Formats: structure tokens, sequence, C-alpha cells
RNA sequence: GAAUGUUACCGCAAUAGUAAUUGAACUUAGUACGAGAGGAACAGUUCAUUCGGAUAAUUGGUUUUUGCGGCUGUCUGAUCA
RNA sequence: GCAGUCAAGCGUUCAGCGACAUUGCUUUUGAUUCUUCGAUGUCGGCUCUUCCUAUCAUACCGAAGCAGAAUUCGGUAA
RNA sequence: GUGAACAGCCUCUAGUUGAUAGAAUAAUGUAGAUAAGGGAAGUCGGCAAAAUAGAUCCGUAACUUCGGGAUAAGGAUUGGC
RNA sequence: UUCAUCUAGACAGCCGGACGGUGGCCAUGGAAGUCGGAAUCCGCUAAGGAGUGUGUAACAACUCACCGGCCGAAUGAACUA
């Protein structure tokens, strides 16, 4: 789970490889950010770290405003577009894969998120559900 | 009056929970404490109820309601809405919603008599809020907050607002909802004031990181204290001058 | 950085440290290589010992140079405290011995690594290599001294107080024994020594209170003489120097009973030559000990040095005792008063209303009825908290749900939805008043038999 | 992290074995007896 | 437990001819730096 | 490597010749050579020369001649 | 050379060599430790898995994340019609190992296991255990001195139990015997309980029940000689190498000039034993008991039995035990029932299950209906039904 | 795989190998400890990284079932095929 | 490393040899390091097995100004 | 016939059934293919695969020896009646 | 092997003294033997060292070098093989 996150998660289909452009979510002006590394990612010869669905990474601003471009800073993913079994009984991806930049605490930047945001991102970070105004 | 508790480990009491003037929600998640500390303040009064909703902690956010009614996301199960219906009274109006957003906490911020919704909010949803909660609906952003839900919080006696409320935007909106609003903070300096803690006419939960004068504020807006409707408000201006 | 450096990482003495450091560099690297070896795996393999031995030195040195607080230019108040405590002359000068040592070692490494490429023979990259060592042994023995003071100057400064300037704090002067530490003791939650020899407190003493929902934070210091500043101990000049730079409040103690035996002149006389640090301190005068003396049974003689105290425009006279401990909120009210005006003074240097654009306020009769919750009352609620403890506690207890939700009939309170019955689930047809539309569908059937529809 | 060989941990087991762990087996066994026997009376 | 590599006594006889070699060797030189009572009982 | 072959060629020629951009010589002047130069091999010459003055006004390379020589 | 690189191996040195398994059926290596203030009962039983099916449930699990919520997992249901004793083993405790003192028969054995002993069954001429059988004679002293023998000297007893194959939808007539250790204390008690079930029939409502955890032990499914990319699991070269690929390119070195038993080479993949502890069993549903595929909830007269019957089985009509996860081994073969040898009474098999609905649809294709019922009523009428 | 009278069933085990590893979520906790900053630990729980053994419940991928339906050229006179 | 002092001791017969320590060596105010000067010979990587502790982490302990958190060294530990 | 075409495929006259075969479809190979999410993060190195491919229309830059670049580039259609 | 103590009670074990000039001179917030610097003078003994170590702010107190009282006889120190 690591700092910020609530709670344990249970583990998702990993959609999202280091080196990954996923678009923005959040109204920071950022546009995609680019996946440099996962936190909490595991260590195996061989292995490319990988993220999922509420997952926190550390990525770079690719476009955007040129105050945020240069810089890496953590994010938290809010969609992942690959298919992952629902504990319900249901598999579903969304359309686009997207993320939202956050701090270490897991406190949110942008002050709205657009587009649907994943249950399991919402229930393990509660600032991304007060800053989500659709779920699911 | 103001009391501060925490959740497991998270100060956002109102993710987690929904206090209203006549029932309270909680989330089923680790133990009772939550449920306990709840109790410790309001006992036996009221009920208080442990549901989720879509299987997640983030009730508090995810529904909305006054003591007129309550108002549920579709992603609601049956069997959830039946179990809320049962712990509560008949008196408490519930009422599945149909419509692109689901953040009914986070897109409604609402009190017994005014609502306010999000601007992009369906007209038959605005409809069916305004028919349960038997409440005023205005299309309003506090000071360009689309999420009127999170940034802001409501009460009879009073409501906050986050802090880069700008003092027009704030005058309108008072105005507007026919209580005194007060631009402060929650959880030690969090912006997000609508999900950091919750209240009622007579109850105020907030998180154990909201300092000392963040909770005075909050009993002065909310007028929780005896004797106290903002009247010792005038007092900690010199108070809030010399900490900010 | 500030307020409280106690992370600065512990640093063993030369010896220790020559020693730890030569065990790390024969531990991790390898230490065996065979004359048969080619002489660039020997050369490869002594360059690289050499290369770690300086590695572990230079990191030794820098988190020794980076953990302390780099005296310069971190506050005047911080300053001046560490001056006064460590010699900041004999500080900074073995902090620049260990910096001067970090660049000898790094500079010896670097000559052995480059002498140690054109090695030619096994025996003479060995004794390049412990020729490389043993400069670096060397070095490290010339910092003894350096090392071992530096030691207890961390452990000091790690258990130094951590008082921070900006924020608003009071300030207690006086003579020794006057009551400065039972005042501190008694104002705030502090542990004080509250003994009545000479000097009870020999170092700064920080204890925190809440005032009007502000923080505020109470210093009592061991105090000063009548000597000129001539002379002094650093006892008294740690006192001197955090009135001069703290812009806290001070508090003037005094004592006119026998005890503290420089007599009332002598108090007086101390007052008016620290004046010159009481000018914008906004100062008060506070007489102790009242329970034995109550100043109002004084000489006027006497009273005379009191009046010419009271003399100076900012200063008042308060009065309070040990035992009689109820005057300490009193004189904690003035001096915060103060303090608070001065600021709010210096700083200068709101809601909405409805206006009406009925609804008023609502609470259950239960609420109203209920009862204040004592956690301490044996007769207090059932606390559903307890209840799970009494049945194992969190991650045992199975909370049913079931128990509290209200139905008709707790007679079929533990029932059980269907929710499926052959497709078509139960909930979409569960309606009240299914027997209306089970009649009127019969009335139809009826009427579609009657009709012949079904041929 | 503690391993299976852990002798703390196995303690815990042990006292826990001891406690209704033990008894919920005793309980099952106790009512397979029960059709054990049926088994035979039918 | 899991004991470790034990030191071979195995004679090794390039050993025993190395060792003769460096004595004749130690002897001579120690011949060549060459050059260069109680009482009473208690 | 690079760092290397420096050293190697001032330690090979009796003059070191320095060329430099007419658009911005002083930022390439790059002094730190010119120290070691000047201290360590007094009798190397270390004469500048003036590159691109093609590129240039000729007024500014002859003000950057006048003022550098 | 020390690899540059530090990375687990591949595979379980634990479980080689990796040869074929001896028998189709497992045998059990060891069974729970006989508790002698306990009743006499039945360690073990003999099932053939039938297939798999889905089940949601509502987990009670104080603590999880998924608290009061209905979680989606899969099950494997294995038919296990009542089994049948006949006969009883001694065993001796010697300095060697325990030892098989004598075995008794229960004067009739039927023609399932009568089977068991003929390869050629047809040809063969039936002379049975007839012989043996006599020994029931008009004074039958052989088999009480026998039952005493057994008595004197047996420190455990294991008892001879077949499953009614005829009563299985497999194709084979021949039957699986293999002994089960009985526990409990007086010994004497153990044998008095074999004879009083000689000839008698034992269901799994006797010896496992609801939430009771168990071992599945059996053979796993045969692939037949397997390339060690995936025998092991070993790193795919390049591309087009010199030598193939899908191989470990490199086997020893300069010494040792031996190749180590640890190499991890291709060879047979498959049908070796494999031990399964803590499966916990989630319906026990009993032949005669119509709708055993309804729960409390669903309360639908629907059988377990996927719609046209299980692929590559039958269509179960006597009792069957479902466990929750998978038990290694194909449909159609036996799977033996192993209590967890242990107390684990973990709050994981504590908790009590609570079935919200069976899955009954179809596994043949994409079946989207539970019963017949369900798929005329949505297709409704057809142009052959009128 | 022959040989130990033969076939078959059920077994014991000398011997060889072995394995699981680590992190975090509550409770205990904002309690001991603290002037404040801050922050413990055991027992009971719940998840998670890597590795090992199984199986396709469900989802994805794979198609010579060439199973079904469609499309270009060309041939069987046209259609079907 | 070289150049010196002292001798616990050995001792041309006890003048000479000599252990542990010790002085000179290679900008005192954390300031800088903008030197980084010739390896005549290769090293560095894909798959993969084992072994050593001279132990990075996990496990169990002692000593450290170890109030807590946190950090340093040491003992066993592959 | 299709088709810009002596481009690829089918058929007509004409010429052949010649290449040791039978029974399964294990690993590894020879030749040709498909793939959930990321799209070069693998490798010394985009090594090999893949991607646009014909026709019609809009439109086409730096440079230049003014001849070229050019099918630059960047975009929209193609079936049957 | 070489040196020491010894029924003028050997070593080690238990209890008492360990004084008075005196809290000796410099600094001192506090420095009484035991934070630091020069002295380290003299009386009564069987003995008391301007103090061997623990601890107090400061003494206090505990304790050691020695001596004294109880048992009694071998004991202690440095080296060689
Ligand atoms: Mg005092």
């Amino acid at each position: 789970s690591g700092n910020g996150a609530q709670g344990t998660k249970f583990r998702i289909s990993l959609g999202l490889p280091v080196g990954a452009i996923m678009n923005c979510a959040d109204n920071s002006g950022a546009r995609n950010l680019y996946i440099i590394a996962v936190k909490g990612s595991g260590s195996r010869l061989n292995r490319l770290p990988a993220a999922s669905l509420g997952d926190m990474v550390m990525a770079t601003v690719k476009k955007g405003k040129p105050e945020l471009r240069k810089k890496v800073m953590p994010a938290i993913v809010v969609r992942q577009a690959k298919s992952w079994r629902r504990r319900d009984g249901v598999f579903l991806y969304f359309e686009d894969n997207a993320g939202v930049i956050a701090n270490p605490k897991g406190e949110m930047k942008g002050s709205a998120i657009t587009g649907p945001v994943g249950k399991e991102c919402a229930d393990l970070w509660p600032r991304v559900a007060s800053n989500s105004g659709v779920v699911v | 009056m103001a009391t501060r508790t925490q959740f497991e480990n998270s100060n956002e009491i109102g993710v987690f929970s929904k206090l209203t003037n006549t029932y309270c929600l909680v989330a089923v998640g680790g133990s009772e404490n939550f449920y306990s500390a709840f109790e410790a303040e309001l006992g036996d009064a009221i009920p208080i109820v442990h549901t989720t909703i879509a299987g997640t902690r983030i009730i508090g956010r995810m529904t909305a309601g006054n003591r007129r009614g309550l108002l549920v996301p579709t992603q609601t199960t049956d069997q959830e809405l039946q179990h809320l219906r049962n712990s509560l009274p008949d008196s408490v109006k519930i009422q599945r919603v149909e419509e692109r957003l689901s953040a009914l906490g986070n897109v409604i911020c609402c009190n017994d008599y005014v609502a306010l919704v999000h601007p992009d909010i369906d007209r038959e949803t605005e409809e069916l809020i305004s028919d349960v909660l038997g409440v005023e609906v205005f299309r309003q952003t506090i000071s360009g907050n689309i999420l009127v839900g999170s940034y802001c919080s409501l009460s009879n006696q009073g409501g906050l607002v986050h802090p880069q409320t700008s003092v027009q935007d704030q005058e309108e909106l008072s105005s507007l909802l026919q209580v005194p609003l007060v631009a402060g903070t929650v959880n030690r300096g969090s912006s997000v004031v609508g999900a950091g803690m919750v209240v009622n006419d007579y109850l105020a939960v907030t998180g154990l990181d909201t300092t000392a004068p963040e909770l005075s504020v909050i009993e002065s807006i909310f007028r929780l204290q005896d004797a106290q409707p903002e009247s010792i408000s005038g007092n900690l201006r010199d108070t809030l001058i010399e900490t900010y | 950085m500030q307020l409280s450096w106690k992370d600065i990482p512990t640093v063993a003495p030369a010896n220790d440290l020559l020693d730890i450091v030569l065990n790390r560099t024969q531990r991790k690297t390898p230490t065996v290589i065979r004359p048969g070896f080619k002489i660039t795996r020997i050369r490869a393999f002594y360059m690289r010992k050499v290369k770690y031995t300086g590695e572990g030195f230079v990191e030794k040195f820098e988190d020794i140079l980076k953990g302390f607080p780099n005296i310069n230019d971190v506050h005047p108040f911080h300053r001046d405290l560490m001056d006064t405590l460590y010699e900041k002359n004999h500080y900074k000068i073995s902090l620049a011995a260990i910096s001067r040592a970090k660049s000898l070692v790094e500079q010896v490494a670097r000559d052995y690594v480059r002498l140690l490429k054109f090695g030619q023979s096994l025996f003479q990259c060995k004794q390049l290599k412990r020729a490389a060592l043993g400069r670096m042994a060397t070095i490290v023995k010339k910092l003894r001294d350096p090392l071992a003071y530096l030691e207890q100057v961390r452990q000091h400064i790690g258990r130094l107080p951590s008082i921070d300037p900006n924020t608003r704090t009071l300030l207690i002067c006086g003579y020794p024994n006057v009551g400065k530490s039972s005042f501190l003791r008694c104002i705030t939650k502090s542990d004080v020594d509250v003994q009545p020899y000479a000097f009870t407190t020999k170092s700064l003493y920080v204890g925190h209170f809440d005032y009007k929902y502000l923080r505020f934070q109470a210093i009592d210091t061991p105090g000063i003489l009548d000597r000129p500043t001539e002379e002094m101990n650093n006892i008294e000049m740690q006192s001197i120097y955090a009135i001069a730079h703290l812009r806290s409040c001070v508090l003037y103690f005094m004592d006119l009973s026998e005890q503290c035996g420089f007599t009332i002149e002598a108090q007086v006389k101390l007052f008016h030559s620290i004046k010159p640090l009481f000018a914008n301190k906004s100062v008060m005068v506070v007489i102790n000990k009242t329970d034995i003396i109550r100043p109002e049974d004084l000489d006027e003689e006497r009273a005379q040095l009191l009046e010419s105290v009271k003399e100076v425009p900012g200063v008042e006279i308060m009065t309070s005792s040990c035992q009689l401990e109820e005057n300490v909120m009193e004189v904690r009210n003035k001096a915060c008063e103060k303090l608070l005006a001065s600021r709010i003074e210096n700083k200068l240097k709101h809601v909405a209303q409805p206006q009406a654009r009925k609804r008023t306020p609502f609470i259950p009769e239960s609420v109203k009825n209920l009862k204040k919750y004592d956690p301490e009352d044996p007769n207090r609620r059932k606390l559903a908290r307890d209840i799970e403890a009494e049945n194992g506690g969190a991650g045992v207890f199975n909370v049913n749900l079931k128990d509290k939700y209200l139905l008709e009939d707790d007679e079929w309170k533990n029932d059980i939805m269907p929710e499926i019955l052959d497709g078509k689930n139960v909930y979409d047809f569960l309606d009240p008043e299914i027997a209306a539309k089970l009649q009127a569908l019969e009335e139809e059937e009826e009427k579609l038999e009657n009709e012949g529809f079904y041929n | 992290a503690k391993s299976l060989r852990a002798s703390s941990h196995l303690n815990a087991k042990s006292v826990k074995r001891r406690g209704v762990f033990q008894k919920a087996v005793d309980a099952r066994e106790q009512r397979i007896s029960d059709k054990l026997k049926e088994d035979l009376l039918k | 437990m899991r004991v470790r590599k034990r030191q071979s006594r195995r004679t090794s006889t390039k050993l025993k001819e190395g060792i003769k070699k460096k004595a004749s060797a130690h002897r001579k030189k120690e011949k060549k730096m060459a050059k260069k009572d109680p009482g009473i009982p208690s | 490597r690079i760092w290397n072959e420096l050293y190697k060629v001032i330690d090979s020629s009796d003059v070191v010749i320095h060329v430099l951009d007419a658009r911005d010589p002083l930022g390439t002047r790059c002094k730190s050579v010119e120290e070691y130069m000047k201290k360590e091999t007094p009798h190397k010459h270390l004469i500048y020369v003036l590159n691109k003055c093609d590129l240039v006004p000729t007024w500014v390379a002859a003000a950057w001649v006048k003022h550098l020589s | 050379s020390h690899r540059k690189y530090e990375a687990p191996r591949h595979g379980h040195l634990g479980f080689l060599p990796r040869k074929r398994a001896a028998s189709i059926r497992a045998r059990v290596k060891a069974f729970p430790k006989d508790d002698r203030s306990k009743p006499v009962a039945l360690t073990s039983f003999l099932g053939y898995k039938a297939g798999m099916t889905t089940i949601v449930r509502d987990l009670d699990r104080p603590g999880s994340k998924f608290h009061k919520r209905e979680v989606v997992e899969a099950v494997t249901v294995v038919d296990t019609p009542p089994v049948v004793v006949v006969g009883v083993v001694g065993y001796v405790e010697t300095p060697r190992g325990l030892r098989s003192l004598t075995t008794v028969w229960a004067e009739h054995l039927s023609d399932e296991v009568k089977r068991r002993f003929y390869k050629n069954w047809y040809k063969s001429k039936k002379k049975a255990f007839t012989k043996y059988s006599a020994k029931y004679a008009q004074d039958g002293a052989g088999i009480e001195r026998e039952l005493a023998r057994i008595k004197k000297y047996a420190s455990v007893v294991r008892v001879l139990v077949h499953t009614q194959i005829r009563k299985t939808p497999l194709a084979q007539k021949k039957a699986h015997l293999a002994e089960i250790q009985l526990n409990g204390g007086s010994i004497s008690e153990k044998v008095d309980w074999a004879r009083e079930h000689f000839e008698k029939t034992v269901a799994v409502d006797s010896v496992f029940e609801q939430n009771e955890m168990i071992d599945a032990i059996a053979v796993t499914k045969g692939h037949g000689f397997e390339g060690v990319t995936h025998r092991w699991g070993t790193k795919k070269l390049p591309r087009k190498t010199h030598r193939g690929l899908r191989k470990v390119a490199c086997i020893g070195a300069w010494h040792p000039a031996h190749v180590m038993w640890s190499v991890a080479r291709a060879g047979q993949r498959g049908y070796h034993s494999r031990t399964s502890i803590n499966h916990k069993i989630y319906r026990v549903g009993k032949g005669d008991d119509e709708a055993n595929g309804a729960t409390s909830f669903d309360r639908t007269k629907k059988t377990i039995t996927p719609m046209g019957g299980f692929v590559h089985y039958g269509e179960i009509k006597n009792d069957f035990i479902m466990v929750k996860g998978c038990i290694p081994g194909n449909r159609k073969r036996i799977v033996t029932l192993r209590k967890s040898l242990y107390t684990n009474t973990s709050r994981k098999a504590l908790e009590e299950v609570s079935l919200k609905w069976i899955d009954t649809a179809s596994k043949f294709g994409k079946g989207r209906f539970q019963t017949p019922a369900e798929k005329h009523a949505f297709m409704g009428t057809l142009k052959k039904d009128l």
C-alpha cells in the first residue's frame, strides 16, 4: 500500500509498465504523465515494474504547463484500461488509462478530477474520492 | 459540541461517514471504534447504521441526504438500499438516482432547507433531489470550485468553505444559503473542508489533526457551544490575526 | 536546519573510526590474489581496495560534516548558544580540521591510485596499497582530539533545548532560587528541579502552555548576578543572551523574604542594570513567595525601591507564591495579554451574513433528553466497542448488522431475502399491494379465456 | 517477518490451538460421530 | 550444526620439498649471520 | 579520455594555440586550463586565436581583439 | 565469477524426481495423528473429480476489506458416492517401520472389486474369493482368530474400502481399492467398528461436513514429454539461436565436468503425485436431496449439474463434496479426501460459509441460462414447439 | 526391462532431495515515552512482493472443428450447390 | 617510507639488537577542488547450477546520551 | 477472364500425377501465422517482424546548378444496383 | 628457577579505626580529599595517604593503603621447561 494509501490493496492486473504514458485526469494543467518508476514495485530479474488502478507511481509531465516539465512527481492511477477481476464477479476495463499527480501524502493537487474514477482507487485514496465527481 | 475523532488512520471523517440531523452512517471497515466514537456523542438518540455503498468505505462521499431523505448512487446494490431503509425510520426518504455523476456527497452540498448542486447536474436529478429533500436547489460553485460537496460544509446553524473562497463569493453564497459562512481550514490546513469533517445542528466531528484555532472557528461558525452563535468569534479575531 | 538537531550521526573516536573503516575494507572487498594472476588483475584489485578505503573515509567525513548544524548563519540565538557552550572558535576549528582531513584523504587516494596504475609487480602493488592505507591511518590518527571533542558536543547539542524565537514565548528572570523553576513548573507541565540551592537549573528549561487557543512556551533560566558583565560565567551569559536575542516578553522575579540573601536593594539594582535588555521586552515584575511577606506589610522605605522600579514605563508589579499557585494563572494571563497586544500592534505595520436574501435549526427530542457520556462512569453505556472487546476485540468479533436494524416485527428479524427466483430477481418485483395487480391480471385472463383468445 | 520455524509464532499458534481452535475440531468430530452411528442405525 | 570445511592434513609432498629447501636456505642464512653458572640450587 | 588527451597535447606542445569563437569568446575562454598552463608550465606561450570572425560584424571582431590583446 | 546478479532458481528441488506417478491412484503418505480420546471415525474418503463451478457467498471475515460482501470464487465438484468397507488391515510397529500383520475380508467382495483382481475379467473363470469366504463356515474360527490376533498386536487399524464405480457415470466398471486409517482409542473398538461395518456403506456426510478443512491428494494432469521452457519456466533465448532457443543454453562449465542434477533439464511433465492442503469445504450435497444446487437464497428446484451435463463427465445423481479452489487431477480421476492432519481452525477455516448463489449454467460453451426452463422462457416458443 | 514358483491387489520404508521468503492495515495508538515536535512494542486479525505446486470456475489469447456467415478473381451454361 | 626519543626485554662476558608508545614531514574558522597526465593490455553481457562469510536485509542478542522514533559498532547467523 | 501491364491467380489446346510410403502429432527444429495492457523500457546497435503500398482528388517546404526536390510532406474516397 | 611474609599468628575470609592543624593554598555560583593548577608542610599512634575508587551542587555517606580484633599454617610475586 505504502504511505498515504489507507488499508490493504488486493492485487489487480498490472496494465501500466514503466515507461507507459497515460492521460492526465486532473485540472492541474498536465496533459499526460510518463511513468518512470512504480512505488511499491517488486524486485525480480528482468521483470519491469508495473502499476495498476489505485497504485502510486512517479511520473514526469511529457506535455502541458512548462513549469511542470523536467520534474518527476508522484501520481495515482485512476484508470487502467486493462480488464481486471473485481471480487463482485465481473471483469471491467476503462476506455483509456489515466492518472492524477499527487504528493507523497496522497493529497490532490488539482481541485477536480475529470472522467470516471476507478472504485478501487477511490476507496484506497480518500482524497481522490473527495476530489472525484464520478466514480465508475 | 465539537468533538475530535479519527478513522483507522484517516482524518477525512466525511469520506467514511455521513451525519445528518436525524441519522448517521458509518463504514464497516476494521472495527467499531468509529461507531463507538459516534455513539459517545449521539448514543442511542438517533439510529447509527453500518452500511457500505458499491462495496466501498467511501459511502460519505457517495451519498448525500438530510433529515427529510437520503440519496444513493446508481451503483448501490439493492441489498444495501434495503438494509439502509430497514435501519432507518420511515420518516427518512430513500431513493436511488440515475445520472452521469455518482459522487452525490461531492456533487451535492445541502442542508435541511437549501441545497447546492453541480452546475452540470441534469434536470431530472435536480427535480428528484428537490422533491426528496424538500429543499431549494441552486446552481452554484464555491469561488470557481465545481465540487460543491467536497470543498464546503453546510448546516442549518452555519457553513464552512475552503480558504480560497473570495470575500465576494462568500458574501453571495451566504445570502443564497441564508446562513453565515466563514473561510477556514480543517485537519491542520486541509482545504477539503467538506470531506475532513461532518456536522449537524447539534454535533460536529473533525479529524484529530484539527488544530485548536480551527476547532474554535468551527465551533463559533456552526454555533455548537452554548451561548456561542459566532458571538465569541469576535474575540477569536485577535487570535487569528496573531496566528495568521 | 533548526529545532532540535537531534539526528546528527554519531562519530566514533579516531582509533575506533580507523578500526571500523579498515575492518569494512577488509571484509566487504575481496582479499585473495595470487602472483600467478596477470599484473592487470593485481593492479585492479589493489586499486579497488584503495578506492574503497578512500570512499569509506570520505563518506564518514561527509556524514560528520553534514550532520552538524553549520553554526554560522543559523540564527543569532542558536549561534550564540552554541558559541557559549561549545566555544564556537574551537568547534569551527575542529570541523574545519575534519574537512581538511577529508580533502587530504581524497588527494592521497587519488595520487596513490594514479601511482599504482603503473604497478609492475605484486610486491610493488602491495607496498603501494599498504602505503595508501598507512597514509589514511596517520591522517585519521591526527584527528584524535577533534573527534573526541565533537562526539561530546554532538551529544550536548542533541540534548539541548529547541525553542522557536519567532514564536510567542515567556521568559523568567531574577536572582537564583527566587522561584523561576517553581513558576515554570506551576504554569506549564515540565520537569525542572525546584530545590532551594544556589543554582537549581544549570541551563535553559522549556515548557509549553495554551492560552486562548494560542500556543505559548515558557523559558526558565539560571539567572544573573550583580556582576558588571566584565566577569561572568557561561551560565549567566546564556541567560543574558537569551534575554537579548529572544523577542520573548521577560518577567523579572523578586523575593522579598530573608531567603535569596541578595536583599531587595540588590534585586532593584540588578533590575536597573539589566534595564537596557528590558527596553523592548514589555517587562513585568513578579513578586514571588508572597505567602510569607505580603509586601503590603513592607516598610515604606523599602517600598520606595518598588516605586522606583515602577518608574520605568512598561513595567508592572505582580504578586504570587509557590504554595498559592492561583496567582500563576493571573500572571500567565497578564503576560499573554501583553505579548498578544504587542504582536497585534506590530503585525498591522470577518464572517458573512444571510442579509435575509422560514428555516430554523432542528434537534430531536431524544438528543435534548440524551445524557452526557462519561468514560469513567461504571454505569455508562454498553460501548459497542466494549461489546466487541468482550467478544474477542477488533478482527475477531462479527457484528450482526441485523441486530439493530428496524423491522415491523422482530420475530422475522433474522430472515434472508431470496434475491432470485428462476430469473427476474425478487427485488425487481418487490412492491406493496401485489394483490391488486394480481387480481387485475386475473381479471384480464378471465376476459381473454371467455373471449376465446387461447384457441 | 517470521518463518514457520519461528519459535514465538509457533508458541502463539500452540496457545491458539489450546484455545477455541481445538474445541472447534472436537465439536466437529462429535457431530461427525453422530452421523457415523446413524449410518449403521439406518 | 552446519559445520564448515576442515583443513586437510595430507602431507602434499610438494610442500615437503618446498619446506626442505626453505629450511636448508634458512640454516645457511643463520650460519652466515652467526659470523657477523646458576651455582648451588635452592 | 578527452581531458587526458588535452593534458597529453599540452605536455607535448611547446606552444599552445587557443581558438575562440567570435560570438562569445569570453564564455569559451575556459580559464581553468589557462591557470594551470600559467602556473605549472610558464614556458608555454598559450596564444589565443579568434576564430569564426566571418560570422560576426567587423566592428565586433575588432573590439574583441582590441580588448583581448 | 559470482554471476553479477542474484536471482531465485527455477523449480522446486524438493519435488524431484519429476517422474510419472507409480499408479493412477496416489497413495496417502501419512494420516492424521490418532486421538485416543475421540470416537472411531474414518480419516479419509475416495471421490471422483466431476468438474468445477462458480460460487458467490457473503463473506463474514472481520478485519478484511471484503467484510459483508459477496466475493465470487471458484470451487471444485467431486463425485463421492457412499463407500463400502470390505476388509480391515492390522499393522504392528516394528523397528523397521510399520508392518502389515494380516488382513480380513468380509466374506463377500462386490463384483467391482472382483474385477480389480483380474485384467482379462471376461476371459477369467471368476474364481473369486470363494475359498476364503468359505473360512466363514459353520464355526468361522479362522476369521475370529485373525480378528483376535489383530486386537492383540496391531498398533493401528486401517479399513479397506472401494468406491461404488457403478454409481459413477464413468465408463469403466472396475472400482478402486485403497486403505483408510482408523482413528480413536481402544484399538479393539477399531476392529469392532470395522467388523460392524463389514459389507456396510459409509457416506461422506459421516466423514466430512460443511466448513471442514480437508487435504486433497491426486495424480496431476499429464502432458507427456515437455520442453524445459515450460517444464521449468526457463527464459527463452532472443531469436533463432543455434541449437534452438527454447532450452537452457549453458549446461555446465570447466569444473565440474559433469551435469548437475539441478540444471533443470527437459523431461516428463505432469502425472506427478501432489499434496494440496487447507481446502475449505463449501457444500456437502446429499444424493437424494432434490435441488442440491438450491441455496437459502435461490431456493429454485435445480441440481448442481450444469446444463447439458458436466464437460467430459456425467449427470451426478449421488452425494458430492464441494470444496473451494482447485484440486490436482483431471475429470474422471479418482481423488482422495484427507483430513488436515492438524488443527487447521484458523479464522480462514473457523468462519462459516453461506453460499448466496450456485452456478449451474452450461460449462459447454458460453452458456447463459441456468436451467432449461429459463432458456425456454427467454427464447420463448420455437418453430419445432408448435 | 529378463531374473527372486507365476499373476494380481494392498502396503512398510533404508536411502536421495526439500522451502517457502519478505513487506504492510487495523487493533493495542495518538497510549508508554514528550516541554513540545513526534511516536513505541507483544498477543488477534487482514492484505500484499518474489518463489514453488496445481486447474480453466470466470476473463483474455490461440483455430484445421476450416463449425457457421460474408468477400475478390476464375471455372462447373444460369440458380442452388 | 625515511630521519629521531624511551626502553618491557635480549645482550662483544651483563659495547650492540630491540616490543608497546612517541616528534618532523606529505591554507586550522566545514572555505573551496573548476587535477581528471601515458594501465600497450583488455572487458562486459544473454541463459543458467553450486559454494564461502570477510553478513546489505530478514532472525536472536550486547555495548552506545539507546527519553521515543531513528541511528552507530559488535556477537552468532548463508 | 481479372486485371495499367509478357505484373499475381483460374480456366482452354497441349503435356504430366514424376520427388520411397504407412500410424500418431512428444520435446527440439525447418517455413508461415495470431495475441489482453505498455510500445524499444530487450539488444553494442530498431538485428528480425510490423507498419504506408494501386487508382482519383486537395495540397506539397528548406535547398538548388532553376533542371530537380516530389509519389516530398500532410489530408478525403474506392463495393453493388 | 629466583625473590618475599610466617605462632614477635603466613594468604584468604568476617567486624573496628581510617584522626586531629584542616573545610591546607589558587581561582568559585557550588570545589569541605575525590571538576580543574602548584604545594603535597607537621602532631598522635597500631595506622591514617592535603587521599585509592562510588556519590552528593556542597558536604554527608560508602569504600581502599595500612593497621587492629576472630579461626588458623603455609601463602604471595616474577620467570623457565
Ligand atoms: Mg531553584
